[PDB]
RNA sequence: GUAGAGCACUGAUAGGGCUAGGGGGCCCACCAGCCUACCAAACCCUGUCAAACUCCGAAGGGUCCCAGGUGGAGCCUGGGAGUGAGGGCGCGAGCGAUAACGUCCGCGUCCGAGCGCGGGAACAACCGAGACCGCCAGCUAAGGCCCCCAAGUCUGGGCUAAGUGGUAAAGGAUGUGGCGCCGCGAAGACAGCCAGGAGGUUGGCUUAGAAGCAGCCAUCCUUUAAAGAGUGCGUAAUAGCUCACUGGUCGAGUGGCGCCGCGCCGAAAAUGAUGCGGGGCUUAAGCCCAGCGCCGAAGCUGCGGGUCUGGGGGAUGACCC
RNA sequence: CGCCUCCUAAAAGGUAACGGAGGCGCCCAAAGGUCCCCUCAGGCGGGACGGAAAUCCGCCGGAGAGCGCAAGGGUAGAAGG
RNA sequence: UCGAUCAACGGAUAAAAGUUACCCCGGGGAUAACAGGCUGAUCUCCCCCGAGCGUCCACAGCGGCGGGGAGGUUUGGCACCUCGAUGUCGGCUCGUCGCAUCCUGGGGCUGAAGAAGGUCCCAAGGGUUGGGCUGUUCGCCCAUUAAAGCGGCACGCGAG
RNA sequence: AAUCCCCCGUGCCCAUAGCGGCGUGGAACCACCCGUUCCCAUUCCGAACACGGAAGUGAAACGCGCCAGCGCCGAUGGUACUGGGCGGGCGACCGCCUGGGAGAGUAGGUCGGUGCGGGGGAU
């Protein structure tokens, strides 16, 4: 119980004191996937990753890389300019790393 | 039987002053609707007293509206005994929470026995029996010694079933004098 | 008496009522007026009950020999850690709840009680089973 | 977060149901049996406690802002300082023996340091009350009014009668009066009365005797005054006795346990005696509830004056509010 | 006869007592940083060298095991492994 | 940035123990010792209950266990009178009150025949010896005696 | 575009968002699932984490709805307490006036209500 729901309410917490304002939640898996942002429970949310627009299920974890970057520029002007990070299920090398480099030209705009 | 005289004024000076008088707070109530009734002490008490009345209901008058009732909470008088408040449920149907009396008989081989008598602890049964409990639920035995007890199990249950108690925990059991 | 194995060395005082009532068996000898009552006396009722009962059928209880009475030194002047362990009793204020047994079936009880309190120490009444009561 | 409170946190602990650990031992090599004899992690139920346990939780106290908010304090700067040990009373914890006109701390008042008046006999701190100075003025506190001494030996309704008033507990009692209650078969009551106190009532042991009136229990029947499995004076059983019954006698109310308020026993002293004293017990008393009334403080009002302080007219005064 | 902790301070805080209790006058070179992971004792049921109690499997659990050192606070949404 | 139980820890110095019946100067009953005071520890006396002894009989004689007061003695608690002053013991001499009265009597009770004891309530009236040893009052011992009490008053007495 | 509805996430409310009992869905969710050279990973195994994808299934994690047995919630009254003023008692202590007035103790109460992104579910 509280062990694996504490996997999560862990990065939870944490993540949560984090605060430079904004964060998107990323997802793992496959059609699973998927990343909407977020900021203070204002309320509020941003706008949301990708609709499940299947491109290559594939040894895609560039599946993933691509819908990050989309998202990434998505948000980028989405909502005029702003700058902050995310949850994740995990580290930073698969599905997760790609959110991240999605998210990583979603910043670095060229 | 019983009835009793109401309450337009309730909490605290009333009550007192209703000891004062020799009447002591009364509540009145039936499922979520409730009123502050007060109590004639004197007879009350010869009332309750029966006792057959706080295992087996009664009837009681108020206004001239003839209910169902019975005690599910009562604030008897620290300082000595006479009460505090006397509390009284009117019934619709479906009274699962019965105290019913409880009698039961342990046939010699107790006291007449070992010196051992027989304790009662159970004596009267909290089960369910909606408007259906009789002024005596009853059982009996023929032992009353050795290390010798019996319970709720044994109990042996007659027409308007249902055990809202437990598997068994103690009605009664037998100890020695000076041992058997 | 019994406080065996206790935990600490004493209490404190003050007094004035708190929770002893019921019946338990319907030979009852409740105090009234009282405090502490040596955990002594206390077997001594104990014993008076126990022999008047015919010598057998066993009584019940009640109080116990709860706290640690010191009268410290011996008799000296006044400024010990005010140490010493001595008297051991019981702390029952308002007429409470005291509960003994036997199957006397009588006023017989009643003397044993008679005796047993009287003796005790207080203005103290006794009785039955009078107004049942109701738990969970 | 103490009082309370509750028990699930921990620790107690009392009667209980289930349970193993020793079990007492040895079949004492495959060594497995009953017992429950077992200590019960336990067990739930029945049970009550804890300042240094608590699942609940106040009674107030703490404090921020808005508002009351002038007495008169409230603030900051400043020179002249005294105590640096004190006690008493009430409540709350220590302690001490839950002793001391003890000592520890705290909330309050206190008393000194004003606490000088009343007062309770007289008594630094217990209830009343703040004295700037007058009055051969009147209203009042507390607490008082037969007298000693101001003030009704008021009225009204009770309850004690011991002198309680005029110190005391444990506890004892056909005290006194009061309940809220029990016996009334005028099928005329209880103590007083009359007579019979009936035949199987005749061992059961012991019968030396039970053949109720010698010890180990008997708990039946007939039978009428209604019936003593005989409550009692007793020896050798036995024999005789009062009603426990009328039965008749009488009849018309009787013997009670709980809860009450007012007294007595218990409670023996040292120069001599004592509610202050005289005194007083159906106003004179005293306890309880009722209502009226007058007394009595430097306390409060009315003739006036002194005095300082804010302000008021400041002419020097001054006067007045 | 210096300091920390708990009670009594009586609920703000805060106070004696020859009042209750009980510790410290070390260190930890890495219990000092941060990143990534993990996640108790104990109850039960099943098991090699066991064999009240290791080691492993299988469930159960306001977290009462835990945090050099005493208490108390905290606290595994870990300060804990 | 180092030396430091200065650990009686805010720490005078670096560097310190005693003893005075041989003693001496300052103030306080803001601290003892005498006694007094209040408390009563208490001890003494009394009062409840009865397990229970008294062959039989609870209580004639007795009380387990536990309990409840009186009094101011004994061993103590406190600090205000007292330290500009209160002489503490033992004894003497003259004693004065007190009763839980020892001898006295009046008694009910007996396990009272008589006699004699012993068991309580009433009542201080007078009375309530000599020596021994011990500074000891207490005490133990000799001889009687109706009897040869307990104790209040700084344990009366130094202005005797 | 901007209606409620199915939801996948992801937010405030601390146990009526719990345990557990019966059911039930994959079409689309989403989970387990397939396999592992490649990211990257287990002090053993891709168990987890992970990479690598058709499938098979919906057992398992899983979302609503019915079930209150345990648990959680836990009023009306009612007493204790007591803030403050006065009495009654030598007494430990009792009682009277005026506001506040938990606990436990039958009620009866619940098997969450909702913040926002959104695949989208109903021209």
């Amino acid at each position: 119980r509280l062990t694996a729901y504490e996997r999560r309410k862990f990065r939870v917490r944490n993540r949560i004191k984090r605060t430079g304002r904004l964060r998107l939640s990323v997802f793992r898996s496959l059609k699973h996937i998927y990343a909407q942002i977020i900021d203070d429970e204002k309320g509020v949310t941003l706008v949301s990753a990708s609709s499940l627009a299947l491109k290559l299920k594939g040894n895609k974890t560039e599946v993933a890389r691509q819908v990050g970057r989309a998202l990434a520029e998505k948000a980028l002007a989405l909502g005029i300019k702003q700058v902050a990070f995310d949850r994740g299920p995990y580290k930073y090398h698969g599905r997760v790393k790609a959110l991240a480099e999605g998210a990583r030209e979603g910043g670095l705009e060229f | 039987m019983e009835y009793r005289l109401k309450a337009y004024y309730r909490e605290g000076e009333k009550p007192s002053a209703l000891r004062r008088a020799g009447k002591l707070p009364g509540v009145m109530y039936n499922r979520h609707l409730n009123r502050k009734v007060y109590v004639d002490l004197v007879e009350f008490d010869k009332v309750f007293r029966q006792a057959s009345i706080h295992h087996v209901i009664v009837l009681e008058l108020p206004d001239g509206q003839s209910l169902p009732t019975l005690v599910r909470q009562v604030n008897l008088d620290k300082r000595r005994r006479r009460p505090e408040h006397v509390d009284f449920f009117v019934l619709s149907d479906e009274p699962v929470e019965m105290y019913v009396p409880l009698r039961f008989v342990g046939t010699p081989a107790g006291v007449r026995a070992g010196g051992v008598l027989q304790e009662i602890h159970r004596d009267i049964l909290v089960k369910v029996s909606p408007r259906n409990i009789p002024e005596f639920i009853e059982v009996d035995v023929s032992g009353l010694e050795i290390g010798d007890s019996l319970h709720a199990s044994d109990l042996k249950l007659p027409p308007g079933v249902e055990l809202a108690v437990s598997p068994e925990e103690t009605i009664a059991a037998v100890v020695p004098p000076e041992d058997v | 008496r019994m406080k065996y194995r206790k935990q600490q060395r004493g209490r404190l005082k003050g007094a004035t009522k708190g929770g002893d009532y019921v019946a338990f068996g319907d030979y009852g000898l409740v105090a009234l007026e009282p405090a502490w009552i040596t955990a002594q006396q206390i077997e001594a009722a104990r014993v008076a009950m126990v022999r008047h009962f015919r010598r057998g059928g066993k009584i019940f209880i009640r109080i116990f020999p709860d706290k640690p009475y010191t009268k410290k030194p011996l008799e000296v002047r006044m400024g010990k850690g005010k140490g010493n362990v001595e008297g051991y009793v019981a702390v029952v204020k308002p007429g409470r709840v005291m509960f003994e047994v036997a199957g006397v079936t009588e006023e017989q009880a009643m003397e044993a009680l008679r005796i047993a309190g009287h003796k005790l120490p207080i203005k103290t009444k006794i009785v039955r089973r009078d107004a049942y009561d109701e738990a969970q």
